[PDB]
Formats: C-alpha cells, structure tokens, sequence
RNA sequence: AAGCAGCUUUACAGAUCAAUGGCGGAGGGAGGUCAACAUCAAGAACUGUGGGCCUUUUAUUGCCUAUAGAACUUAUAACGAACAUGGUUCUUGCCUUUUACCAGAACCAUCCGGGUGUUGUCUCCAUAAACAGGUAAAGCUGUCCGUUACUGUGGGCUUGCCAUUUUUUGG
C-alpha cells in the first residue's frame, strides 16, 4: 500500500502515492489507451492491458517492459492475474480469453464461448478459475483444465 | 555469458540419429560437396516456389533468365534470408574455388594465400552480402582495418603490391560473423521453410 | 573549436579547428563568405562613395553640367544603396515609392512562398552582392 | 574529445571530427628594544653567576635600566 | 573503459559516444588557478580527481614496478649472466673439513 | 600547484619506463615569484599566468573561492588600508613614502 | 653424505610347511575430434556426517559447534588469454516509411565453443582375477590366495655415533 498505479487514455500509466497523493513515476510504454492495469500479488510485476493489442509486463524492480504477450486478435480490455499460479488472463474485444504463461509468453489455454467483446475477467484460486463477463450479458464460469464453461 | 546447461549441440544431436553418417574425406571434397549441395538446396527453394526463370548460376548469382512481369517480380523477390544464404555460399564457393585452383595445379600456394586474403578482405566487393544484412559492414570494416594493419607490417621494406597472404585475422572475423548468424539463419530459414511446407499462419 | 567547458565562460581564442566536411581529396573548395563584402566594410565604403557622390553633385551644380554616369564608373557597384540605383530606367516612377521595406516584409503574412530576400529590394537598393567571381 | 576540445561524437555533426590545433595562437622603539636586550643580558649574567636571590638581580637590573634611560636623554 | 565513460579520447585509443548526455558559481574561471592545463590523459589516468562528476568509471590499473629487463641483443655472443653495457657500475684460526663443499659443487656450469 | 600529474607525464613521455613519486616530508616552502600587492600585474584567463605575476594570481583566485573578495574584478586584495590605516595621514604617508 | 647398529623392502638362502599378522589381490593399463548425466557467476562465495537451539506440536525455514573432504573458472575477477548475433525499452544519427541500419545504455537471451567429476562404450596393448549378500557406485564385508609374521647377504633412510660444572662414564 505504498502506491497505486492508474493507467490512463494519454497512454501514460502514473504511479501515485496513497498517503501523500504524489507522483513518483510514470510508466509510458504503450502507444494506445491503457485500458486495464493489474499489479501482481506474489510477483514484482505490473501487467498493463492497453488497446495496442499488447499485454505488457512491467518489472517493478526495474520499471521496464520485460514481456510482451502477442496473440490477441483485437483490442484487449482486461487483465486477471491468477493469484496462486503463474498465468495471467487477458481478454478483450475479440470475445476470447487468452490465458498466458508468464514464463514462455505462450497463449496456453484459449477460452472459447463468449459472443461479444469481453469486459471484465476475474480469476479465483479454485474452479471457476476464470469468472468472466462480456457484452452478450453472460457471466461465464470457466474450467481452465477442460476449456469449457462450467 | 554462455549458457551452462547447454548439453545439446547441433552435430552432436545429429550423430545420434540413423540418418547422418561419419566419414573422413578431403577438405576440398567437403567444400565442393557443400557447393554442390548448396546449389541444389537453393535451386530447390527457387523451384518449389515456381521461380523457374531465376537461373541461379553455379557461382550463386541469381539472375532472371528473361525480363519479368510484375507478378514474376513479386514472387521472385525474396527476403534477407534466402539472399543471405546465397551470399554466404558465394563467399564459401570463392574460398573453395581458390583452393581448387590450387589443387588443380594452376596457381601457386603463395598466390592461393594472396587470393584467399583477397577474398576475406573483399567480401563486400566480390560477393554482395552487405546488401541483405548491413551489420556485415562491421566485419567488413574490421576486415578492411585488418588489411590496413597487415599491409603496413608485411610491407615495411617492400613498398606497394600484391603478394600478402596472412589471412588469419580476417578469417577469424568472418568466422565470428558466422558464429553470430548461425542461429539468425536457423530462425529465418526455419520460418521460410515452414512457410513453404506448412504455410502461413 | 575551443574548450566547451571554457567556451561557455570566457571569450576563448580560436585554439583548435574541427574539420568541416572532409573529402578524401585535398580540394580547397572556395567559400561564399570570402566573396561577399562584410557589412562594416560596406558601410565605411558607403559613407566614402556617398561623400564622393554628394561632392561631385555639388560640383556639377557649380559647374552647371548634368552629371553623366560615365564618370562614376569604378564606384558604380559600391555603397549601400548602390550608385547604380541613381541611373536606373524607372527612377521617376520609384520617386513616389514609399513604405516599400515593410510592404516587402509583410508579404510573409499574405504569400505562401515569400522570397527569402524579404529585406532587400533591387529596385531601391540594387544588387548588394556579386558572386560571379565565386 | 581529447583535451576536452573535440565533439561528443563524430556521429551527429556529420563532420570528420578531425580537431587539429591552431597554428595561429621608530628610533624610540629601537632604543626600547635595545634596553630590553640589555636587561635580558643582565638577567642571564645574574643567573650564570651568584644570584639565587631575586633582590640582587632585580636591583642590578633596575640600575642598568636607569643607566640606559640616562643614556637615551 | 574510462575513455568511453568520460566521452574522452586517447591518442592511440578509440573514440565512442558519450555514455551520458551531460549538459550544464562554483567551478567558474573566477575561482580557478590555471597552472596545469588538464590534458585528458590526466582525466583517464586519475579519473576521480580530474573529473567533476564521473560515474560508471572503472578504477584504472596503476603502474607495475619498473621492469628492468636486459634484452641480450648481441648476435648470440654474450653469456646468459654478464654485466650489460646499460648497467651502471658499482662504485664501492677457524677451520673446516677440506671435503666441506658448497651446495651444487658437483657441477661447474653456472649456466647451460 | 604545478605538479598536477607530473607522474603520468613522466610515464607517458618515457612510454612507461619512468616512475615518479612526489612527496612532502621535508616540508619545504618556497616564495612564489611576483608580489602579492602587485595590482599592475597582468592576469590571463585561459593560458597560465606568467611567472612575475604568479602570486598576484595565486592570491586572487583563492580569495574568490573563500568569499573574501566581492567579484571577478582585479580589486579586493589584502591592503594595509582596509585593516587599520583609515585616517588619511597614515594612508598618504604609506603611499607617499 | 663412506661404515656399523636399528627400521623397512624386494631378489632371496632359511623354522613351521600349521593356527597367526602386515602388505598386496575378491574381473587390467594407455588412451579416443566417443556420448550420457551432473556441474560451471556466487554472503568469496561449496558440500558430507553428528549434536544442540527457536515456531504452537517440532513440519519445509534459520543458526552455534565438531571433524573429513572442495574437481573445474575466478582478480587488470572469470568457464573461452577469443568474441559474434538477436529481442524489448530509452536516447542519438541516416533520414523519405519499414525491413536492413548508425551506436550507446539497461534488462534479457540465442549461437561457435570450453573445463572438471562419474558412469558407459570403443580402439590398441597385455592377462586364487575363486565363492557368498547390495546399493545409484566401488575387495563394502564374510570365506579366501601370493611376498610373508622368527635370522643372514643384497638396496633405501625416518635415526644415533665415528669422563674432566649443565645430563651418558660419579657426591
Ligand atoms: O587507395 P589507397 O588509399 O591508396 O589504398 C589502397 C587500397 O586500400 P583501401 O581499400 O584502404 O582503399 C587497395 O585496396 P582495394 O583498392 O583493392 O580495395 C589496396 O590494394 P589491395 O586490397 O589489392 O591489397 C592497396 O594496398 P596495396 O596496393 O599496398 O596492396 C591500398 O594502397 P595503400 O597500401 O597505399 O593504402
């Protein structure tokens, strides 16, 4: 709780301070509107979905981009770091959640079944491990193993 | 720093199959066979795409047989990868052909060494690798720079003229270039050959 | 070139020379600044040649002769404005031209490609340089 | 930049960067001092030769001082 | 490494980009005694003294002792141990057994 | 003040064979040539000062470091007149003698 | 360091030809452009065994001590006394957009390679090594076999030597 980072439409995430309200740093690696920011719980990372079609990892021991998760078919809207594994859940306009292993930057498990663009994805440590929701008015609960909506 | 858990190598991973076989041949025969096989592989890369009018000469000069369409200039342009293969095989064929002109009895060993030192310090003139990969210019400059040292320590009491054939450090510079662009060409030609067989993702 | 830790402090003498555009040849290409007369060397000369012209005009009024321009040759291309303005073919028309400096200076607010010679006007000042010797 | 003269880089200026060196470049006071010196000398003498008691040396010194004063007007 | 990190040339040495773009009362000519013009060889030799604001500067190897190696360059004519022409000259009962020998008295040859 | 790297000068002139060791245990102190009170001494700015105007230099710049002077002009030395000679008779006798 | 005494050794002359006890043996040496597994960037930094001490139940952490070992690189720090290339981001150049680039940084990587240990295989040269239990591995152990445990010749040295106050020639 030393800080909170607010990604904004001027492409520049800014790291503000809780107790004082000060800037400390500005993270400006995107070129499009930064839509979602998700800081990791057990990693010193900062995953920043923008609509650059890029999911960028920010190493907070360095304040540098280290990983760029390519594979999205359109703009991305949300991150969801699975809190007790090493994968992130990114989904957006292309109506499909791509899970990403954080080491190998591979789309590990595609999650097929939402119709319209997906707005907000949440991950739980126990199945349903992806609680996602889209513009087709469906909150789908996902099986990460089977790849099917439970 | 090199990787420490690299137990895998390239040729050590190819001895352990049933397809490659160990033998002992002359170096000149190995060079002539890599020229023949490189000509066959680049000729088959050309001929799978349908570029049968690009008569890849035996000295690895890609020349169109006839003047082209634009459709026969779109399929017949190729990237830095295929041309980089073509230019390194031009370089290697110049090396092996000067050793052949030695081994045939035509040219002297001193004139072989000067011919090799001419090759390894005129790759940017004799071959054309500078076009398709421009950081080769680094090594080309280094080869020129080694020329500029060696011709004024070989020629203290000799003045100006051909005859210098101390080709060792320029040879090292081009081997270090090949050390750098083995995995580059592995990835480039792996992507090209999987576009030829598997196709575009 | 001079010491860029010292050059932002004092008027350093020109202690070094960085090479401008070196070619492999030793071609000493002449530069335009040597073929343009500098402003002090134009203005002292302008005061001299206009003192000479006002003296020759006072004498030609005293001699009651009209000052033909076969005498001022040699001083025909010296002085700001030029002596060659005084015997151009439209001097009676340009007698009534006033405010031409700012008219030529505010062309940049109404022309898309103004001439870069916004300041000079060869009808009123003449050619202030000659690069046919360059 | 040798001697801090040259460029940051030859790249950027589009020059050769060949930086070459240019071939174109009181009496009373004195008296007092003397008196003091004399006194010191006297004291030293006293110390040297039979003057463990102060009164003697002091007396002699005083006399010397007086003499000096007399000498200087 | 010091010549690279300090934007600084050596006569035999190579030139680089500046590693740091460095721009702009204390160190003005009003307060500087100009006796020794600080050549860049000082700034590479003693890099922390002659440089206001160095960083990423590796500590240079201060000298080895004075190697007084005799070169023996006379036509294979001199022995291995002799007094070289460049060497400066030097301006300065009890009994034992007869068979008490020095150590290595069995061999005569000082050199081989 | 003149040995700012005499050691590297002996090493780079002799191409590495020389060796210099500067030391100050026999604590010798020599007069700088030139007067302190020489206000008519010329002071260059980028080349080093000449010999007969050295000490006037070596005073002044150190004064500008320590704030006892009042700017980068040739005045503000240490005069007799600032310390005690304030009445005009002492000043005129010192300048008239 | 000539010799003698002593100790040890092999070639032995010898006592038993026993029960002993040392040493050596209970399936070799040199290697090879042979590969397989480890291992190689660090509190200057490593493990083996054993004890003891701390969690709220003694579990995975982390220390203090005792000894036996640390091969390989490492200080002008690094497996390599040599040196390429690629990715991301930032800052320059060329600029006419990108690839291809100029060239510096930071963080990462990818390639040519390399060392050491062990296992195995292969090549060349040789040749009481018998039986029984196991492990990831060995004479590891039990039975067992040669010189041989009690003298002398021949070699080696780990030693000593070649009475008059403080030791060994008398209170
Ligand atoms: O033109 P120059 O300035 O006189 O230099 C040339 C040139 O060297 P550069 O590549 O540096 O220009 C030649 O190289 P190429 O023309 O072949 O490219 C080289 O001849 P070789 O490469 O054939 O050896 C020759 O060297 P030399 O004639 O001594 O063999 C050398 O002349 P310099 O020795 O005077 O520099």
């Amino acid at each position: 709780n030393e800080w909170f980072i607010t990604g904004s439409n001027d492409t520049t995430m800014k790291v503000w301070d809780l107790a004082t309200g000060k800037l400390k740093t500005t993270l400006a690696g995107h070129v499009m509107t930064v839509r979602d920011v998700a800081v990791s719980d057990r990693h010193p990372y900062l995953f920043s979905v923008s609509e650059d079609k890029t999911v960028k990892c920010w190493d907070l021991e360095k304040n540098q981009i280290i990983r760029d998760y390519y594979g999205h078919l359109s703009g991305v809207r949300t991150v969801s770091i699975h809190p007790t594994l090493d994968l992130i859940a990114t989904a957006g306009r292309d109506s499909v959640i791509k899970l990403w292993d954080m080491r190998t930057r591979i789309p590990v498990i595609t999650l097929v079944g939402h119709k319209g663009p997906i707005n907000q994805v949440q991950c739980t440590p126990v199945d349903p491990q992806v609680v996602s929701s889209s513009t087709d008015a469906t909150v789908r609960l996902w099986d990460v193993v089977a790849g099917k909506t439970m | 720093l090199p990787t420490n858990h690299n137990k895998t190598k390239l040729l050590k991973s190819l001895k352990n199959t049933k397809y490659f076989q160990q033998t002992t041949i002359d170096w000149v025969e190995a060079g002539l066979q890599l020229c023949r096989q490189g000509h066959n592989m680049l000729n088959l890369l050309i001929h799978r795409k349908g570029l049968t009018y690009l008569h890849l000469d035996y000295n690895f000069n890609l020349k169109p047989t006839k003047t082209l369409t634009t459709k026969e200039r779109k399929k017949s342009r190729l990237g830095n990868s295929f041309h980089l293969m073509r230019e390194l095989l031009k370089m290697m064929k110049l090396i092996v052909d000067t050793h052949v002109q030695f081994r045939l009895g035509n040219v002297d060993a001193f004139q072989l060494a000067d011919g090799i030192h001419y090759i390894l310090n005129h790759i940017g003139q004799l071959t054309g690798i500078y076009r398709y990969k421009y950081k080769v210019m680094h090594q080309i400059r280094a080869c020129k720079d080694l020329k500029h040292i060696i011709y004024y320590k070989f020629n203290k009491n000799l003045g100006k003229g051909p005859g210098c054939g101390f080709w060792q450090p320029a040879w090292r510079v081009w081997l270090n270039f090949l050390r750098g662009t083995i995995p580059l060409l592995e990835r480039y030609i792996g992507n090209l050959i999987t576009r030829q067989f598997e196709g575009r993702s | 070139a001079s010491d860029l830790s010292w050059s932002k402090q004092t008027d350093t003498g020109i202690t070094h020379f960085r090479a401008g555009m070196t070619h492999e040849d030793e071609k000493l290409i002449p530069t335009i600044f040597r073929y343009i007369t500098t402003w002090e060397n134009e203005f002292l000369d302008s005061q001299r040649v206009w003192a000479e012209y006002a003296t020759k005009r006072q004498e030609a009024i005293q001699q009651n002769r009209r000052l033909a321009f076969e005498e001022l040759e040699g001083s025909w291309d010296r002085g700001i404005p030029r002596i060659s303005t005084l015997f151009q073919r439209d001097r009676h028309t340009l007698a009534y031209d006033r405010g031409h400096r700012i008219r030529r200076e505010f062309k940049q607010y109404s022309l898309e490609r103004n001439s870069p010679f916004w300041w000079t006007n060869s009808h009123h000042d003449g050619k202030l340089w000659n690069l046919n010797a360059y | 930049s040798y001697n801090g003269i040259g460029l940051k880089s030859a790249k950027g200026s589009s020059t050769s960067g060949h930086v070459q060196r240019s071939l174109a470049s009181i009496e009373t006071h004195m008296e007092k001092r003397e008196i003091e010196v004399q006194v010191s000398e006297l004291r030293d003498r006293l110390e040297e030769e039979e003057t463990l008691s102060e009164e003697q040396i002091d007396k002699k010194c005083e006399a010397l001082r007086a003499k000096l004063t007399n000498e200087w007007q | 490494f010091n010549g690279k990190a300090l934007n600084n040339a050596i006569p035999g040495g190579p030139k680089f980009e500046p590693l740091y773009p460095r721009e702009e009362e204390f160190n003005s000519i009003d307060r500087v005694i100009f006796r020794v013009p600080i050549r860049s060889e000082y700034k590479v030799a003693f890099p922390h003294l002659y440089n206001s604001r160095p960083r990423s500067v590796r500590i240079p190897w201060y000298n080895n002792p004075v190697s007084c190696i005799i070169q023996n360059d006379e036509e294979y004519d001199t022995p291995a141990l002799f007094f070289d022409p460049s060497l400066n000259p030097i301006p300065h009962d009890f009994t034992l057994p007869e068979d008490f020998a020095p150590l290595l008295a069995e061999e005569e040859e000082l050199i081989l | 003040i003149e040995s700012a790297g005499f050691e590297t000068d002996l090493r780079l002139s002799t191409n590495g064979l020389g060796m210099c060791q500067l030391y100050f245990w026999h604590k010798i102190w020599r007069k700088v040539p030139g007067d302190v009170l020489d206000k008519d001494a010329f002071i260059p700015k980028l080349k080093p000062a000449p010999i007969n105007s050295l000490s006037r230099d070596f005073v002044m710049k150190t004064r500008r470091r320590k704030g006892i002077s009042t700017g980068g002009f040739m005045s503000n030395d240490g005069p007799t007149l600032e310390k005690y000679i304030s009445a005009e008779l002492y000043a005129q006798l010192r300048e008239n003698g």
